[PDB]
């Protein structure tokens, strides 16, 4: 049980490790997504932000 | 995607590429998933992006 508490906390360590490298890039891509989607969506090509 | 999960594939590599496929990438980073060779650097791509 000793080695059962220290392969969950090497496992629950580097997951935790892991959840923060996707919960960076989630905000990242948050704000990544809605300014292309917007300045896609108002008009187009014939909107003229050229 | 529970059936592509740990519970039914044990080989990383089929399981990376039953990771890989059900989602609609660019090309170009479809390449760099078939490119890599080592497990842990596609996987550690995969997690990335």
């Amino acid at each position: 049980l000793l080695r059962d508490l220290e392969r969950f906390e090497l496992d629950k360590k580097i997951a935790a490790r892991v959840k923060e490298q996707m919960d960076q890039n989630q905000r990242e891509y948050y704000l990544r997504e809605q300014m292309k989607a917007i300045q896609k969506e108002l008009g187009g090509g014939e909107d003229f932000l050229t | 995607y529970q059936q592509e999960a740990v519970k039914s594939t044990r080989d990383p590599a089929i399981l990376a590429d039953l990771v890989a496929h059900h989602a609609t990438w660019t090309l170009e980073e479809k390449q760099t998933i078939l490119e890599t060779p080592e497990v842990e650097e596609r996987l550690k791509r995969v997690l990335a992006l």
